[PDB]
RNA sequence: UUUUUUUUUUUU
RNA sequence: GUGAAAUUCUUGGAUUUAUGAAAGACGAACAACUGCGAAAGCAUUUGCCAAGGAUGUUUUCAUUAAUCAAGAACGAAAGUUGGGGGCUCGAAGACGAUCAGAUACCGUCCUAGUCUCAACCAUAAACGAUGCCGACCAGGGAUCGGCGGAUGUUGCUAGGACUCCGCCGGCACCUUAUGAGAAAUCAAAGUUUUUGGGUUCCGGGGGGAGUAUGGUCGCAAGGCUGAAACUUAAAGGAAUUGAC
């Protein structure tokens, strides 16, 4: 976009989302917390979207997520809801 | 004066490139700088293809091919006319001849 | 040996360098030599040993001799000097092959058997090469 | 000693252009074409007496 | 004196694995004094195209090594002694803008045949691919090599020389390797490029005659 | 890809 | 083997052909305007050992940083001392040619060397002939690593391969001047008489000269530091036309 075609103080939300997290007008992370539930257990656990550790449900002792390079990969059975 | 942006070679983000031996004179030359040509031609020249086919000892047979990678030094490449001296503007063209 | 149309196969090792030409015929195993005519046996000057004409004469002699030994067809093993030296066959290779084809001999499999190093000893001439 | 008829003239050959390269078709075998170097004026439709037909002509230059 | 007037001709016989038994003719000098003709033919190695053994031109890229094991009458009975690619085939398979993966393994058959197998493969472009190269990462190459070695060892160790050559003829091992490694990277032209015999068992006439029919 | 060395001082 | 030859090897079988063994080098093709590393440099497999950039992070400390006299680590090739190796090639040397001569270019045979270990040496057109850190500054398509999103296939086992859209980081490339420049050229060699972000090194017409002397390091070869007397009007950079 040409510089005079945009406002530096009122950038469109799409551009702000597309920008690097630190290069936005105000820094904001791309991570979030989620409520993950096992397939069979009613217990509900909070997990970081980019967890570096293998989160295990206390009740059934089952691994909910696996650390990766970026976002943690959840187990096939489990499902998540964005918490925020 | 500097006449080539690449300095006559193809080294970027690299300290040293091991050399090859010129296929004509045996001179040492960095591989990224040697003029390399890959030649794929029939073992039997087109003139002798018919005679060799007529003497084939099998009902059917496909004649093989000869594969040669030629690596020339600059001097041999120019002398053999593999490459030629080009004008200042024409030597910036990198696409192979049609 | 049984029928007239039966094919008795030999192997013709053709070593076409830039200084000479070899037309060496052996059995399938290669342990038995049938006839070995070189280009230097067909010319007087040392500069014509690798010429196409000398190769043609050597091939004609080879075919004539082999026809008397019961060999009808030949496999072709063409090679250059190889090693760290040139991998290009000499000028006599094509002439020898054509002469063998035109001399009534049937041609079998053709293979390039130039010795190719997966990596070699140092080639001669120094790092500056042959200066001329 | 065979006879061949010139089908087309490729052009002059040699350092001084002394010889002309032509494509000649053998009269006995109409499906065999060979390359020859000819000395002296020659045009299409000419017939040459080849003392030997094994050789293939190459540019003298 | 003519030396070819004192030379006898012999017939080369291929093992039963191949469709064609008559490979060709070879000669040796007649027995004179201590020089025995049968000893001059022993352990001779003949390179023969698989297209001639199978009478299939699609197999002309494979060269088979048959070693003379025994001489009976005018017939030289041979057995498998290795295989290789022709130079033109290998030169045609290797191309730029793609990755070349090679592997070797030393294996022993149930007959105590110690042999070294060589495998080759190349990365394959996808039908909708747009980039000009198909390069596998080094970790992917190492995984593919591991799979190649494992499959080759499993295939060779579970069978004898006869069944191993039977597998080689239709290129079943290469097909298996391609199927197994596809989960890592698409591969093309997967072959057992070369097989060489490292050690062979003590000669046994009984075993040799099991792969050769009666010639009388 | 055989072989091919040399041209007093100043000035126009 | 050469332009042509000869030196040279050869019926005590050369060269050539097949099989086998040993030795020491070298890791072709894949292999690229691709990768890693401070640079030098680094390309056969597998295992072990520590190390590393980038990416991701709503983790931690909280100015701990930048650049650097003195002083240190590494540092191609050649070379040095002593072992081990010694295939190939090959300074020196010896011959054969060419030549007016030919201490050469060409050919033939070869010592040191070329490889490795231990210890030295510390120099290269060691080049991007271009210090490091930080900010701003046009566009575009490729490519390597990581990551986010979308989507459809796969003789495959949610993943991998491919397709599309993005972010960060990297090696580069193409176009362009509103920039700079003596220009060649440079997207950093720009934001400089409208001169000032921080900081290290370093040049002052050409020679004498990287010489003499002193010091210091080195077994040596030499390295580092480094003048003067005297001499001289140019030497030199880029580009233009012509001649060759
Ligand atoms: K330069
Ligand atoms: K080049
Ligand atoms: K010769
Ligand atoms: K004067
Ligand atoms: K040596
Ligand atoms: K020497
Ligand atoms: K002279
Ligand atoms: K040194
Ligand atoms: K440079
Ligand atoms: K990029
Ligand atoms: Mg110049
Ligand atoms: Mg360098
Ligand atoms: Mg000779
Ligand atoms: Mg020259
Ligand atoms: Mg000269
Ligand atoms: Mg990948
Ligand atoms: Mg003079
Ligand atoms: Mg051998
Ligand atoms: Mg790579
Ligand atoms: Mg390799
Ligand atoms: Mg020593
Ligand atoms: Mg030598
Ligand atoms: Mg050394
Ligand atoms: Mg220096
Ligand atoms: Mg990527
Ligand atoms: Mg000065
Ligand atoms: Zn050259």
């Amino acid at each position: 976009t040409l510089p005079n075609d945009v406002d530096l103080l009122n950038p469109p939300a799409e551009l702000e989302k597309r920008k690097h997290k630190l290069k936005r007008l105000v820094q904001s992370p791309n991570s979030f917390f989620m409520d993950v539930k096992c397939q069979g257990c009613f217990n509900i656990t909070t997990v970081f979207s980019h967890s570096q550790t293998v989160v295990v449900c206390g009740n059934c002792q089952t691994v909910l997520c696996q650390p990766t390079g970026g976002r943690a990969r959840l187990t096939e059975g489990c499902s998540f809801r964005r918490k925020g | 004066t500097f006449k080539r942006r690449n300095g006559g070679r193809n080294k970027h983000g690299r300290g040293h490139t091991k050399f090859i031996r010129c296929s004509n004179c045996g001179k040492c030359c960095p591989k990224d700088k040697a003029i390399k040509r890959f030649l794929v031609r029939n073992i039997v020249e087109q003139a002798a293809v018919r005679d060799v086919q007529e003497a084939c000892a099998f009902e059917t047979y496909t004649l093989p091919k000869l594969y040669l990678k030629m690596q020339y030094c600059v001097s041999c490449a120019i002398h053999s006319k593999v490459v030629r001296v080009r004008s200042v503007t024409d030597r910036r063209v990198r696409e192979p001849p049609q | 040996a049984t029928r007239e149309g039966e094919l008795v196969f030999g192997v013709a090792h053709i070593f076409a360098s830039f200084n000479d030409t070899f037309i060496h015929v052996t059995d399938l195993s290669g342990r038995e030599t049938m006839v070995r005519i070189t280009g230097g046996m067909k010319v007087k000057a040392d500069r014509d040993e690798s010429s196409p004409y000398a190769a043609m004469l050597a091939a004609q002699d080879v075919s004539q001799r082999c026809k008397e030994l019961g060999i009808n067809a030949l496999h072709i093993k063409l090679r250059a000097t190889g090693g760290n030296k040139t991998k290009t066959p000499g000028p006599g290779a094509q002439s020898a092959l054509r002469a063998l084809a035109r001399s009534g001999m049937k041609i079998g499999r053709i293979e390039d058997v130039t010795p190719i190093p997966t990596d070699s000893t140092r080639r001669k001439g120094g790092r500056r090469g042959r200066r001329l | 000693t065979k006879h061949a008829i010139v089908v087309k003239v490729m052009g002059r050959t040699g350092s001084r252009g002394q010889v002309t390269q032509v494509r000649v078709k053998f009269l006995d075998d109409q499906n065999r074409f060979i390359m020859r170097n000819v000395k002296g004026p020659v045009r299409e439709g000419d017939v040459l007496t080849l003392l030997e037909s094994e050789r293939e002509a190459r540019r003298l230059r | 004196a003519d030396p070819y007037a004192k030379k006898d001709w012999y017939d080369i016989k291929a093992p039963s694995v191949f469709d064609i038994k008559n490979v060709g003719k070879t000669l040796v000098t007649r027995t004179q004094g201590t020089k025995i003709a049968s000893e001059g033919l022993k352990h001779r190695v003949f390179e023969v195209s698989l297209a001639d053994l199978q009478k299939d031109e699609d197999q002309s890229f494979r060269k088979i090594r048959l070693r003379a094991e025994d001489v009976q009458g005018k017939n030289v009975l041979t057995n498998f002694w290795g295989m290789d690619f022709t130079t033109d085939k290998l030169r045609s398979l290797v191309k730029k803008w793609q990755t070349l993966i090679e592997a070797h393994v030393d294996v022993k058959t149930t007959d105590s045949y110690t042999l070294r197998m060589f495998c080759i493969a190349f990365t394959k472009k996808r039908p909708n691919q747009q980039k000009r190269t198909c390069y596998a990462q080094s970790s992917q190459i190492r995984q593919i090599r591991r799979k190649m070695v494992e499959i080759m060892r499993n295939q060779a160790s579970s069978c004898d020389l006869k069944e191993l050559v039977a597998k080689f003829i239709p290129e079943s091992i290469g097909r298996e390797i391609e199927k197994a490694t596809s989960s890592i990277f698409p591969l093309q032209n997967v072959y057992i490029r070369k097989v060489k015999i490292l050690k062979a068992p003590k000669f046994d006439i009984g075993k040799l005659m099991e792969v050769h029919g009666d010639y009388s």
